[PDB]
């Protein structure tokens, strides 16, 4: 049981879009002034009379409080205009940053909701009067200054470089920052030291002081725990008390089933009053004559249809879905740096990964139309480092929605040799080590380096909890005495039970041979291989890695592999002279051919490029299916990590 | 020091509920089998949630504002009623940000929901379900005499 | 009507899984201790194994993850009060 | 299961600049007098609320869904031939079945409102000959596009 | 589970004809000279981009969902009576519960953003007295409309 | 939103706005709960030999 305080850094942002003025157009500017001196604003409020004391709001006359009135929400209520004779509004002084209305926020400074800046401590709003071009004023503008910020949006198009409020600065547009969830890894992977000689965990008798736990560098435990958990249960459910929420991805984003949109009908938008462009006509009666003492000379009649404009709704929704879920996750080689803005040179910094701009034309509402086909660029990137990962999102929301989170969690024991041990009366020394590197214990949705982004974590108290079965003393003595016999010794085995070897593969290399020196091969069980990126894998057994700068999902630990589709051939031979399995078992009597190009279509299967023999081998290895005709295996036999569940043919 | 499951439920109460419903807890907690936790079971409807709110005591520039003065999306949304839009564009003044560079100091709140279920307290020595006629029910202490319960 | 001549491309995806090659004569799972593992050919002598992979390349360094799954068994014995001793055996590839 | 749409709030469209119909006013100071050496005579001020138009969204989405999935599969006896365009005489040709026009009023956002009731015409036609047949769609995409 | 909306791109609305405010220009030819016996003096040319405004769609859909399913089920102590209309005094009649008005600002597209957290008021109201109760809705349509 | 309280078609009456009434389904209870008297001494159910 661990309690501490967490700081997720300024990078944390657990929601898409913005929070302030979301409905505003992305190019709409706040009312403001500048010098070249010009003012651009809008006064919605309506009053009675205007004097040198400001607008009059009611009754002896009463005048609006300059600290917080006129409020910027109060306006008119009838759609038709009524020729307001006295209006008031608020504008921003020229000594403030020039920002669009979208996403702009300014903290309040009084209980009434005003936002003025206080100096010695009274506000300094000013009066400005405007009248028509030919004597009494018509509108009053309450100029002020606020500490306007953009907590979650950034400029997407900066017209010029010259700083300072100028006319050209009106054209800037902003778009929200990319979402990025930060949380603990699934099953608290990484908080507990494993398979490290320097950080050896110990559990020994009090008197003997001889360690009963010996680990190996090549042994892998957390991955073994993940596979064991899937086999004996269901991972689609969430258990918060163990932080049990398996990482996953939306099947739509990984494989786009782009079947177009249903837009047979045109959707329209209409004016608030129904008609805006109407003429005035007079009433006549029968040869025709004018009329009086009746309908006035001013009658609003509209001829023809009403003014309206139209939107393709389904097409727009499809475009927004594609850009927000795919186009923002393209490899950085396809993006390009923006113009007239600063950007961090470090490719792993969140600032760099946020300000790179992607042309929407790369993925639009017409990409591979009618085909169920994943992109040729999306298949070589981690799909679990996506903001739609339900497991990651759920774990992030568990901590909260702030950046300063005091946490209190419970961590289980994962070592196979003690995770089911049944102890006996006595005293034992239980000691372990825990990590502190934020890049390992934490997990982001974008994989940006957290050591540089200021994330930090500190543990205050640690306690150990254990529950005893309230079971009868007399039979407890019999049970413990009977268990102290050498014939009844407990025994456990690792679920994965594998020795892990990692072999480097140079960039752009295709052929990689490996060799194992002569050794006994008794009781060998077989091979199981995959491919990983050295960028997304920490060093083995190192106490601290100074060059590990990736905080995304780690396939080597949590078992989220996504590169199995990048194998062609495997050749196995003993003593470098006799091939295995040999005996012309397969069509190719020397090697396993995973997949072929169109040339060897005579051996393909399942409407893919995967060869028949490889498909048969995989089915036999997983469910013993194939010697009596292929068919879908029972749902209880193909678990979450099984082969047939995640096999997807595309063309 | 006694909470559990990242919420405000105490450890002992959580252990009792799991023991009462599925006899889980004496050998480590885990997900019960789907056929064992039906639609009215405790674990199915257990929902722990948490959030952060602005610390009005530690934030130096805190200013409690009322509903009648929060202006977000001003000039694009009707005032205090689902009516036509009115007002003017202006920087928002609500809510206080909790992320980013300018995040404010905050506190946390934790609570949970549990619907379509009843709190169960079995009348057994170890809170386990070893039969309809529990062991304590067959105990001679309550079998012979009478007792007043409050 | 105005469609253009086209070629086809086929591929597949397989995530959250590992390519498995059992060390049995018929690739069947007839038990943890496979028949070939009990064969006298590998039980008496030693053999040097080398194996080559041919993969399609990308533009960044990568790692080849290989798991030689073996028997990893630990036996825990305690004769008296407060004393615990264990024995480990990982065969083959024993330390 | 036509249970209507949730459209309690009105949705609006706003101009790119926020305001498009603004007047030009001059600045005056206190009796009032004109001003110079300051804010120019060209000032863009908008009185009252900004121009905007409103469109119902959930109602529009419901209409598009109904027409594209039901109204286009009515029996041919309810449709009628269009005007001033050619159309194949053979009723089995794709050209014929594509160019027949169906009045949207036959099935709109108010048909059998609040009731769970299939149409009296839709029940005598094959429901599997529909473009939302997942099995058929999956098999088609298997071959390619 | 208020995780916000995906609104990276702006969604626009365009006039029926594409362009509305165009000028009338005359055709000239090369020094330049006027032309006749050709393109008429009345030509509709639009300079620059077309007139159009835009809507945030996902934000609007989120607001409609929240107001219709939550804001209308707040405790009556938070609502307030409308103005210039007649409302029944008995708090149990449909007229009373239908005419009480709720300010949308109480629950908007920014309430507890990014946090999976039920409101502090809905935890004490019956959640099954909701129009999205599938069991209740199914039994209602069973009788008819 | 009623602009003015005074009745009669006037210019100010242009500005009224409407919103739909709240939905309200009405049906029998699940499993017809409450249709039959249960656990009531006054309305005791009886099943006896003839």
């Amino acid at each position: 049981d661990i309690r501490g305080v967490l700081d997720r850094g300024p990078t944390f942002k657990p929601y898409s879009g913005t929070a302030y003025n979301a409905l505003a157009p992305k190019g709409a500017p706040n009312p403001c002034e500048w010098d070249e001196t010009h003012v651009f604003g809008q006064a919605p409020y309506s009053g009675i009379n205007i004097t040198k004391e400001g607008i009059q709001i009611g009754v002896t006359p009463k005048y609006a409080d300059k600290t917080f009135q006129p409020e910027p929400q109060i306006g008119e209520s009838q759609w038709y205009e009524t020729e307001i004779n006295h209006a008031a509004g608020r504008v921003l002084k020229k000594t403030t940053p020039m920002k669009p209305c979208y996403g702009s926020y300014a903290k309040p400074t009084n209980e009434n909701g005003g936002q003025g800046i206080l100096v010695k401590l009274e506000s300094q709003v000013e009066m400005q009067f405007f009248s028509t071009t030919e004597l009494t004023p018509k509108v009053v503008l309450y100029s002020e200054d606020v500490d306007i910020e953009t907590p979650d949006t950034h400029i997407s198009y900066m017209p010029t470089i010259k700083e300072g409020n100028s006319r050209e600065l009106m054209g800037q547009q902003s778009m929200p920052n990319r979402p990025n969830y930060i949380a603990f890894r699934d099953n608290f992977i990484g908080l507990m030291y494993y398979n490290s000689t320097g950080n050896m965990g110990v559990l020994a008798g009090q008197a003997s002081q001889l360690n009963a736990v010996v680990d190996l560098q090549d042994r892998n435990t957390e991955l073994s725990y993940q596979l064991l958990l899937d086999s004996i249960g269901d991972r689609t459910r969430y258990f918060s008390m163990w932080n049990q929420a398996v990482d996953s991805y939306d099947p739509d984003v990984r494989i786009i089933e782009n079947h177009g949109t249903e837009d047979e009908l045109p959707n329209y938008c209409f004016p608030l009053g129904g008609v805006i462009n109407t003429e005035t006509l007079t009433k006549v009666k029968p040869g025709w004559e004018k009329d009086a003492t009746e309908f006035s000379d001013k009658n609003e009649i509209r001829v023809g249809n009403n003014f309206a404009m139209e939107i393709n709704l389904n097409a727009n929704l499809w475009r927004n879905f594609l850009y927000s879920n795919i186009a923002l996750y393209l490899p950085d080689k396809l993006k390009y740096s923006p113009s007239n803005v600063k950007i961090s040179d470090n490719p792993n910094t969140y600032d760099y990964m946020n300000k790179r701009v992607v042309a929407p034309g790369l993925v639009d509402c017409y990409i591979n139309l009618g085909a169920r086909w994943s992109l040729d660029y999306m298949d070589n990137v981690n799909p679990f480092n996506h903001h739609r990962n339900a497991g990651l999102r759920y774990r992030s929301m568990l901590l909260g929605n702030g950046r300063y989170v005091p946490f209190h969690i419970q961590v289980p024991q994962k070592f196979f040799a003690i995770k089911n041990l049944l102890l006996l009366p006595g005293s034992y020394t239980y000691e372990w080590n825990f990590r502190k590197d934020v890049n390992m214990v934490l997990q982001s949705s974008l994989g940006n380096d957290l050591r540089v982004d200021g994330a930090s974590i500190k543990f205050d108290s640690i306690c150990l909890y254990a529950t005893f079965f309230p079971m009868a003393h007399n039979t407890a003595s019999t049970l413990e005495a009977m268990l102290r016999n050498d014939t009844n010794d407990q025994s456990f085995n690792d679920y994965l039970s594998a020795a892990n070897m990692l072999y480097p593969i140079p960039a752009n290399a295709t052929n990689v041979p490996i060799s194992i020196p002569s050794r006994n091969w008794a009781a060998f069980r077989g091979w199981a291989f995959t491919r990983l990126k050295t960028k997304e894998t920490p060093s083995l057994g190192s106490g601290y890695d100074p060059y590990y700068t990736y905080s995304g999902s780690i396939p080597y630990l949590d078992g989220t592999f996504y590169l199995n589709h990048t194998f062609k051939k495997v050749a196995i031979t003993f003593d470098s002279s006799v091939s295995w399995p040999g005996n012309d078992r397969l069509l190719t009597p020397n090697e396993f051919e995973i997949k072929r190009s169109v040339d060897g279509e005579g051996y393909n299967v399942a409407q893919c490029n995967m060869t028949k023999d490889w498909f048969l081998v995989q089915m036999l290895a997983n469910y013993n299916i194939g010697y009596q005709g292929f068919y879908i295996p029972e749902s209880y036999k193909d678990r979450m990590y099984s082969f047939f569940r995640n096999f997807q043919p595309m063309s | 020091g006694y909470n559990v499951a990242q919420c405000n439920m105490t450890k002992d109460w959580f252990l009792v509920q799991m023991l009462a419903n599925y006899n889980i807890g004496y050998q480590g907690f885990y997900i019960p089998e789907s056929y064992k936790d039906r639609m009215y079971s405790f674990f199915r409807n257990f929902q722990p949630m948490s959030r952060q709110v602005v610390d009005d005591t530690k934030y130096k520039d805190y200013q409690q504002v009322g509903i009648l003065h929060q202006h977000n999306n001003s000039g694009f949304v009707g005032y205090l009623a689902p009516t036509m839009r009115e007002g003017q564009a202006y920087p928002a003044n609500f809510p206080y940000p909790l992320i980013g560079k300018t995040a404010v100091d905050s506190i946390t709140q934790k609570k949970f929901l549990c619907d379509r279920t009843l709190w169960r307290i079995p009348f057994s020595s170890n809170f386990m379900s070893m039969g309809a006629l529990t062991d304590l029910g067959q105990n001679l202490l309550y079998a012979n005499s009478a007792h007043a319960l409050d | 009507k105005t469609a253009v001549d086209s070629i086809t491309q086929k591929k597949f995806l397989c995530d959250r899984t590992l390519w498995r090659i059992p060390f049995s004569s018929n690739f069947m799972s007839m038990g943890a201790l496979t028949d070939l593992g009990q064969n006298l050919l590998y039980a008496n002598s030693a053999h040097a194994l080398d194996m080559t992979f041919e993969v399609d390349p990308m533009d960044e360094p990568t790692l080849l993850y290989v798991l030689f799954e073996v028997f990893d068994v630990v036996r825990v014995h305690r004769p008296h009060r407060g004393v615990i001793e264990t024995v480990y055996l990982r065969t083959p590839f024993s330390a």
